[PDB]
């Protein structure tokens, strides 16, 4: 059934599962035409498919060519997402295939269910959580590989970097969601916080700076502060 | 014109015969129903005055034998039986008519209602949905479950309707996932019509039979089957024009005949709104849409 605050800890047990977020699959800029009409221009996107236990980010780049000559693109994007997730599962060895896939938007349920008919024992689940994975394109290295792609392409990252050498997957997921919540609510401020200090480096194969434990606590505190302030501004509370 | 005599009426019961119904009191003098029109299937159904639960009844066709009703005091219900002795049956029925101990099937001459509700229903197909091959007639009741319902427990007592499942390998061609899910034409025309039913008349007959069992017995699984077969046609971009025209007539008389006070449970809001207003065939069901709007605008 649905994934929510109450069965939150199921994410960190030893049943393989994946989150799929489709919010950045079909991306457009809206512009005016010479005649004064409005038109869209697609830019490259990505499926965000994440194992919350390992930090494995299967990032499938969606090149604008996939939309060429197609209609009802927002609807097609959900099916393309489901097709690519199904293909990913088929490519994985049996013992690495998920037992559950949790979609961040309910409209992905029927397309994935239909594409996964060959895997009746993989549960497809929605969630009541307001997960911030749309902000994944605020991570510079991910944005950079998506925009530079000239063809369809799958790129791998550990979205937890090396954090799991020192912390649990529960704590790692909480840090990631805090970072992404911050980048979603105020990207500029969030980014200022992460890179303010020229002396803190980001490893070649990492997405985030190499903070010590104490520096992560300061960072996390500063990200919390950001999120609450913006919320006071939002609602005048 | 044929007759279904009754041995007796020991217990107070409301008796239905197709869309007509009458009341018989406990031990009332009563020996059956005469003037039943030949050429159509029929259903004779019962609800005991002491148990408004378990409506039950028998589908039959008088061209297939002489049938009568007799109360069983051990099993507690009115049972259909066949009389193989032709002469013995004529004599019983002649006596009961002479004694004027039978209600008359009350068909109006202008009225094609029952024809319209049973146009494609054929007793040989009913007996494949309701398997009890020793009898020429078929028992149905409120509680019987469908094969599909069972999959989600006694098989002998099931309604073997054709299983329709829009998220199944049968319904979805590998490599056509999105196409076949949004346009069910290949499931309708190739899998079901050409594959399983062989023609649209058998499809419509199962659809009509499912509706009738839902209406007369409140059989929930039949209602699910009726809606599923409507939705499969409406969700198909490519449907023969003769089928759409006939579907519109079929559904019109079903909606016309439905008791007003049962529309809340017998009509699935989602399916009807999708079929009449969102589906490929939103503009192909003019009579059905007109009667639904004028009689159940609340549902929509
Ligand atoms: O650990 C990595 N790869 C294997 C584990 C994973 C499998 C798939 C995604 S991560 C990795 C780390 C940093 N950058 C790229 C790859
Ligand atoms: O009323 C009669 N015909 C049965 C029909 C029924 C009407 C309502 C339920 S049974 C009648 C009355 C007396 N003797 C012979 C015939």
């Amino acid at each position: 059934g649905a994934m929510n605050s109450s069965n939150y800890a199921e994410l960190f047990n030893n049943d393989i599962k994946l989150f799929v977020d489709d919010t950045n699959v079909y991306r457009v800029t809206v512009h005016k035409t010479f005649e004064g009409n409005v038109a869209t221009k697609a830019i490259n996107g990505c499926i965000f498919t994440l194992n919350p236990k390992t930090g494995h980010l299967f990032l499938k780049i969606i090149h604008t060519s996939v939309w060429a000559g197609q209609k009802r693109l927002s609807q097609l994007a959900k099916w393309k997402t489901a097709e690519e997730v199904s293909a990913l599962v088929r490519s994985l060895p049996k013992e690495e295939q998920p037992k559950q896939i949790i979609v961040t938007r309910k409209a992905m349920l029927d397309p994935l269910e239909v594409h996964m008919l060959d895997f009746p024992n993989i549960a497809i689940r929605p969630t009541e959580l307001r997960l911030p994975f749309s902000a994944a394109m605020s991570i510079d290295k991910l944005s950079d590989v998506v925009m530079k792609a000239t063809e369809p392409q799958m790129v791998l990252f550990n979205i937890y970097d090396d954090w799991l050498d020192r912390i649990s997957s529960y704590t790692a997921f909480s840090r990631l969601t805090l970072l992404l919540r911050a980048l979603k609510t105020n990207e500029e401020s969030a980014k200022m916080i992460l890179l303010s200090d020229p002396t803190i480096t980001i490893k070649s194969y990492h997405l985030w700076p190499s903070f010590t434990d104490e520096q992560w606590i300061t960072i996390e505190s500063q990200m919390r502060d950001l999120i609450l302030t913006e919320y006071g501004r939002k609602y005048n509370v | 014109m044929n007759t279904v005599p009754f041995t007796s009426a020991p217990i107070e019961v409301t008796i239905g015969i197709d869309q007509y119904s009458f009341n018989v009191k406990e031990n009332q003098p009563f020996h059956g129903i005469k003037d039943i029109p030949i050429g159509h299937v029929h259903v004779i159904h019962f609800q005991h005055a002491d148990n408004s639960s378990m409506r039950y009844g028998y589908w039959f066709d008088c061209r297939m034998g002489n049938f009568y009703i007799q109360y069983d005091p051990k099993d507690g219900l009115y049972k259909m039986m066949e009389e193989r002795d032709g002469a013995k049956f004529e004599n019983i029925v002649h006596n009961f008519k002479e004694r004027q101990m039978m209600v008359s099937y009350p068909k109006i001459d202008e009225d094609d209602t029952w024809y319209n509700l049973t146009e494609f229903v054929q007793m040989d197909k009913i007996r494949k949905i309701v398997r009890k091959d020793e009898n020429q007639f078929s028992y149905v009741d409120s509680s019987m479950t469908t094969v599909q319902e069972n999959e989600l427990s006694d098989p002998a007592h099931s309604l073997n309707y054709t299983v329709i499942n829009f998220k199944s390998r049968e319904a979805i061609r590998p490599g056509h996932e999105m196409e076949d899910f949004l346009d069910k034409s290949y499931y309708l025309n190739t899998v079901m019509l050409q594959g399983i039913f062989k023609n649209s008349s058998n499809y419509f007959g199962e659809l009509q039979f499912a509706f009738l069992n839902a209406m007369f017995f409140g059989n929930y699984g039949s209602s699910l089957q009726w809606h599923a077969m409507i939705e499969l046609i409406c969700s198909s971009a490519t449907v023969p024009k003769h089928m759409l025209d006939k579907l519109d007539e079929i559904l019109y008389y079903q909606i016309k005949t439905l008791p007003e006070q049962y529309s809340d449970i017998l009509l699935n809001e989602r399916v009807w709104n999708i079929c009449l207003y969102s589906s490929f065939q939103k503009n192909s069901l003019h009579n059905t849409e007109k009667i639904m709007e004028n009689k159940y605008p609340e549902l929509l």
